[PDB]
């Protein structure tokens, strides 16, 4: 770098000059310019670098050129690049590097056969990679990055292209997320107490055409390029463009996923946007690919991704863990063998790669009502599969998985047993809480039916058998907002709505949170957890308590700041009518708009029209009837209990159990003491602990080899000792007898 | 069989108008760094009309577009008149490089459809155009998101060619 | 594979694991024959996954013998297969992975002979007709990034002495460009002055006189591009270190003048010519023999052949006096 | 087609002995890394031979490299007896190995030409070699450089191959 550039660029003229010379105008003049305004020059003290550099940029960019001069605008464009011309104490360095990677965006030329075309497009690939790489890349927008991505993507997802040329692009990318999500790692987290009302859409991100050859934007790039390319990736491996990628494409999304997710960590909970694009849709496509796959490379991309989801990501995602883990255990309990084999293998990565996998699903899952029994039937499945009964018509390298799995159960249960002084263990008088409402489950499952069927019974019933505290308003309310997973919603709709109910409404509805949220996401917050009735007066009787709550949880001032705000705080104040008005009118558009049955859609003219005269008989400023249109333009109201049955029923069922709980965003192994702990594991082992010493007998008499041999008969000798220190006089009895016998 | 060229400061529309007279539509255009070129078949003779970007940086290579040129569009932009020095001075550049003195000036300002719009008179005798000499020298007032204008300056660019051969 | 998940399973952290123990599985099954194109693909893909989320890091056991281990691997990767295609990518990955190790830290820890070793596997690639097109400009990038890094890292160390007299007896004609093996202060210590004197002396090699029938057009203006690139890194300091500067008085400046004045491709005497102007202008306060004698006979030959020749003569010597 | 799996420490000189056997000349061993195959055959029978380094960190793979094994070479570095004990308990362990039970210990103790060899017996009455259970005792010592207890190895060898069946 001690050269002086100036030789470097006037060298670089005069090959380009002589090339373009040899190969046949403005850009031969524009060339013999620089080499004169530099020639009488010393230092780069006051030229600008776009000067410098703009006839190489006219060069690449320009589709009226060979392959050939193409090609030597790179290499010097690359030689500069590599000698760091453009250093930080340049004038305009920001704006020539922009400029150069918008050049290398939209590089054309007219080209020879597929060879030089291929060599050119690696050669813009290795540039935008360097670029990238390098700080000068941090100091690039969010436009251009994302224009990068574009590039890049769409030559990794070309198939009239060399392979040599995709692999490039595909190790660019990998490259680029792992730059751009290490950014994310260390910015800052926006809004950290402030809750999130989930109003993107995720359809506005589509891959563009391979046309190269033949905060806001503007703005150096941070959260809003990450989450244009999340949104991208997800485009990729989304259910609803299945015929419009081929399968490599969505093989290299979910790479791209995982890496991103690899590079992050658990940092994007803080982010609400990226996170609930991992959790609502992400997860569903994954889910989606699971269940209706028959090519086992995608098979195994998404269960990659599945456990780095689990294992990173895990005490957020938890209803999807249980929905996708109850899938795969219907799956492997029902396909040809080696969807089996390949499903087991990537879930055995999970309990090996987990503080205590077993354990902490039973305290997650299985003791919180309304969530289905997830590590006694994970457990069950894995006893039923390790008999070689199960073997037989499916792979053969299931059994010794499944075995693995049940001795790294016993495993974990001794190694939370080592020092625990078996006398002050069973000093223990006082059984924890969770585990007496856990041995009630069934008994919550027919109340929960009861209700179902009739609020009339349910209440009742679940009053006489605890589960709630009194009969009082407030606790049937409190009820219903929280343990609501298994309730009816449709039900929660009609019976809040009954006119005598008309007390229990009142307070349901006071329980939500409106503070600070306009008319758009009350009601999306109120419909999250509650279906709307059928006839016109319960709609009416539902809003009018809604409009009621949201007046009197959002204290105005008298400030009445009309338009030129953006604010949504002290500028609207609707009294109590107009927000009843402007609710009914949401409600209205949401069908209007996303109702494909209808030809045309209502747009904002008159629909900005027939409302003014509601807010104190005037109009609602032009930010809020635009911001509530848009948002229901995009993102549909998401609401509970669509419709079930026959058709499209796998939309309904993650509807219901995810979307309608991640509308609104705000472990526990170290929370709880060595005793609490052995609790769980004594539940555990009393639920599934005969199935596991039975199964380990059958394949220990079934066995030939002495390792397999070995292994079970450790695995009996802790079980007998788990059995001794929890007393479990029963299944102690058995092991040794067995072993005796 | 036409070269017109759109020369002008950053920000006097030069794309817009391009495309307006190219389709007749209000495009939404970034901030161009290069040139762009497209066709016209106004009249029963073609023409190719070469538009540049109006940067700072740009400029001399501007100088270098400057072959076998037919007329000139010097687009100025109607408003930030601490510019109006640095464009006139940029114009007499233009039309001293001894090469686009065989040509015709036509002037835009298709900023005149905004708020603190200068006077078509006021910016040409403060351009000094009445010092030009030799020369075809009319301005045409026009609003590039509307139009009017733009065909007024295109009919009389293509009578002054059709009166030079 | 097996015992390695065995290991492994079930730790917090590889606090006290080897990093050469989970590191060898792959590299073992990169370096053999016999295994197909395919598994090898996989173990590639899996040394730069290792690489770009930094798993064998600062704070790991014996860091610099695994990524020691791992360059010595790939600069031995050897695999059957069945098409070409496959190999041109298994090679690209082999060249990529060279490409992220040299330019990072782990690799300003590497060794003398292995960095070397990397020279001459990723010249080999750069330097051969057999191969595509997409691979030899990806193994040629590699090269001029490998030397800018080489180059850069010789701008750091202090000469060996400056008071004392250096006696040129050490022979050029030792360090000759291996075959194409590939597909189907003293060595053992961070790497300085001795790798860059064997490269320089490589590069060398490549455009000599006597080596002139044994390489292509092509391999003589790419190593006349790599020495200019080397002199364009470098500056003004490879006066003070005895050895380079040798390298570059004599031979390389006797090489440029034999193709200056006996060759007719004018591709080659375009860079023959660059690499001239460079040297002039950088060192010519300590070439002023060779200075005089080559512009004698530029001027030999103008007054006195298309003419072609003498327009890339004329304007390559034109940028001189600018 | 026989299996031979040359074992042993790091230094100890199995390149060497590799070598030796295959072209018998004294060529410069680099440390290896990963194995070495070149089968041979000395008078009737193929002998396809697998060497294995050291390193300190590919031990766990010596474990996983025993397959249908009946020839082992524990080849110890005689020189720098501390390592001894380490060389002793490793060939320990692999004869404790099950599926290397109908195998043959037999060791070279190379190095014998630098000073303070140690002495032949005690080396296997430091390695406990009666205390096999009837597999082999074959301590022969030998040279790398120099061919000294090399044939009388091999010899050993063969023999007890034929003897085999
Ligand atoms: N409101 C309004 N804006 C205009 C009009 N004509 C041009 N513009 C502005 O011009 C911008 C478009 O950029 P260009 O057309 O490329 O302007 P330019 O003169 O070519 O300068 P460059 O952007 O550097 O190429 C728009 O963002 C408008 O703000 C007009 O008639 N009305
Ligand atoms: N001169 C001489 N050297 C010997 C003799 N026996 C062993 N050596 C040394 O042993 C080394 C043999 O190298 P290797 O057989 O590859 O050692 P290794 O067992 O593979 O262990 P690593 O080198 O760490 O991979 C030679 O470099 C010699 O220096 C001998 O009898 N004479």
């Amino acid at each position: 770098v001690t050269v002086d550039p100036v030789t470097i660029i006037i060298k670089e003229c005069i090959n380009l000059s002589t090339a373009m010379r040899k190969y046949s105008d403005p850009f031969l003049s524009g060339f013999i310019q620089l080499r004169l305004m530099l020639n009488k020059l010393k230092n780069l003290d006051n030229i600008d670098s776009l000067t410098i550099l703009q006839p190489f940029l006219l060069i690449v960019s320009t589709s009226s050129i060979s392959g050939y001069i193409t090609s030597l605008a790179l290499d010097s464009l690359q030689k500069f690049f590599t000698l760091n011309i453009i250093n930080e104490s340049s004038q305009n360095y920001i704006g020539a590097h922009r400029a150069t990677v918008n050049a290398l965006t939209h590089c054309r030329f007219e080209g020879s056969q597929q060879l030089s075309d291929d060599s050119v497009l690696l050669k813009v690939v290795f540039l935008l990679r360097s670029i990238v790489d390098s700080p000068y890349g941090d100091l690039l927008s969010n436009s251009i990055i994302y224009d990068v991505l574009q590039t890049i993507l769409s030559l990794a997802c070309n198939n009239r292209r060399s392979e040599v040329l995709r692999n490039a692009a595909q190790s660019t990318m990998i490259a680029v997320t792992v730059k751009i999500f290490s950014k994310l790692k260390t910015i800052e987290p926006v809004n950290v107490n402030q809750i999130y009302i989930n109003d993107e859409s995720y359809t506005n991100d589509v891959l563009k055409a391979d046309t190269i050859g033949t905060a806001y934007a503007d703005d150096n790039y941070g959260l809003p390029v990450v989450r244009q390319y999340l949104n991208l990736l997800l485009s990729l491996i989304a259910p609803e463009n299945e015929l419009k990628h081929s399968y490599s494409t969505r093989i290299f999304g979910l790479e791209l996923i995982q890496t991103a997710l690899e590079i992050s960590g658990d940092r994007l909970q803080l982010y609400p946007r990226l996170f609930t694009l991992i959790s609502d849709p992400i997860f569903k496509s994954i889910l989606f690919i699971i269940q209706n796959t028959t090519k086992l490379s995608l098979l195994q991309a998404t269960l990659q991704l599945f456990t780095t989801l689990v294992v990173i990501l895990g005490n957020n995602l938890q209803l999807q863990i249980e929905l996708t883990l109850t899938r795969i255990f219907s799956i492997l309990l029902d396909k040809p063998s080696i969807i089996k084999e390949l499903l087991i293998e990537q879930i055995s990565i999970l309990w090996t790669r987990s503080p205590s996998f077993f354990t902490s699903t039973f305290i997650n899952f299985d003791c919180n009502l309304d969530r289905a029994d997830v590590s006694i039937n994970f457990l069950k499945a894995l006893t039923k599969l390790a008999l070689p009964e199960s073997a037989l018509t499916t792979t053969e390298s299931v059994p010794p998985i499944c075995l693995e799995g049940l001795v790294s159960l016993v495993d974990d249960m001794f190694d939370h047993m080592k020092d625990i002084d078996r006398e002050e263990f069973g000093r223990q008088k006082n059984e924890m809480e969770i585990l007496k409402k856990r041995d009630r489950k069934t008994e919550f499952i027919e109340c929960t039916n009861a209700f179902n069927e009739k609020p009339k019974k349910g209440i009742p019933m679940l009053i006489e058998k605890g589960f709630i505290a009194s009969d009082s308003d407030k606790d049937i309310a409190e009820f219903l907002f929280n343990n609501n997973n298994r309730m009816n919603k449709k039900t929660i709709g009609l019976l809040l709505c009954h006119p005598d109910k008309v007390s229990l409404l009142n307070e349901y509805i006071r329980l939500f949170d409106f503070s600070g949220l306009r008319v758009d996401e009350a009601i999306r917050i109120l419909l999250t957890k509650f279906r709307l009735p059928g006839e016109s007066q319960q709609i009416e009787r539902i809003i009018e308590a809604f409009s009621s709550a949201y007046c009197e949880n959002q204290d105005y001032d008298p400030s009445k700041i009309s338009d030129n705000a953006e604010d949504d705080i002290s500028t609207v104040q609707p009294d109590a009518d107009s927000v009843f008005i402007l609710s009914y009118s949401i409600i209205m558009l949401n069908t209007d708009l996303h109702n494909p049955q209808v030809k045309e859609h209502m747009s904002f003219e008159d629909y900005s029209g027939n409302l003014k005269g509601c807010c104190n008989h005037k109009d609602f400023p032009f930010w809020y009837l635009d911001r509530i249109y848009c948002s229901i333009r995009d993102k549909e109201i998401v609401m509970p209990e669509e419709h079930h049955g026959n058709e499209k029923w796998f939309e309904d069922a993650w509807n219901n159990l995810i979307s309608s709980t991640t509308v609104i965003t705000e472990s526990v192994m170290d929370k709880l003491t060595p005793l609490e702990l052995l609790n769980f594991d004594r539940a555990i082992f009393k639920q599934v602990g005969p199935s596991i010493v039975s199964t380990l007998f059958n394949i220990y008499v079934v066995a030939s080899d002495d390792h397999i041999s070995t292994r079970m008969i450790t695995s009996l000798d802790k079980c007998s000792y788990i059995s001794a220190f929890f007393d479990f006089k029963d299944l102690f009895n058995d092991i040794l007898n067995s072993i005796a016998k | 069989e036409l070269r017109i060229l759109i020369l002008g400061l950053d920000g006097a529309g030069k794309t817009t108008i391009l495309y307006r007279l190219q389709i007749g539509e209000v495009v939404t255009t970034k901030p161009t760094i290069g040139f762009n070129v497209e066709t016209l078949s106004y009249k029963n003779l073609k023409l190719n009309v070469w538009d540049l970007g109006g940067l700072t940086s740009i400029r001399p290579y501007w100088r270098c577009y400057y072959a076998d040129t037919a007329a000139v569009i010097f687009v100025v932009d109607s408003t930030d008149k601490d510019r109006m020095s640095t464009a006139s001075k940029e114009l007499h550049l233009m039309l001293q490089e001894e090469e686009l003195q065989d040509a015709a000036l036509l002037v835009f300002a298709n900023k005149q459809d905004q708020p603190g719009a200068l006077s078509a008179s006021e910016v040409s005798k403060e351009l000094n155009l009445v010092e030009l000499k030799d020369r075809s020298w009319s301005i045409v007032a026009s609003s590039a998101i509307k139009g009017e204008g733009i065909t007024e300056g295109l009919d009389w660019l293509i009578d002054v060619i059709k009166e030079e051969q």
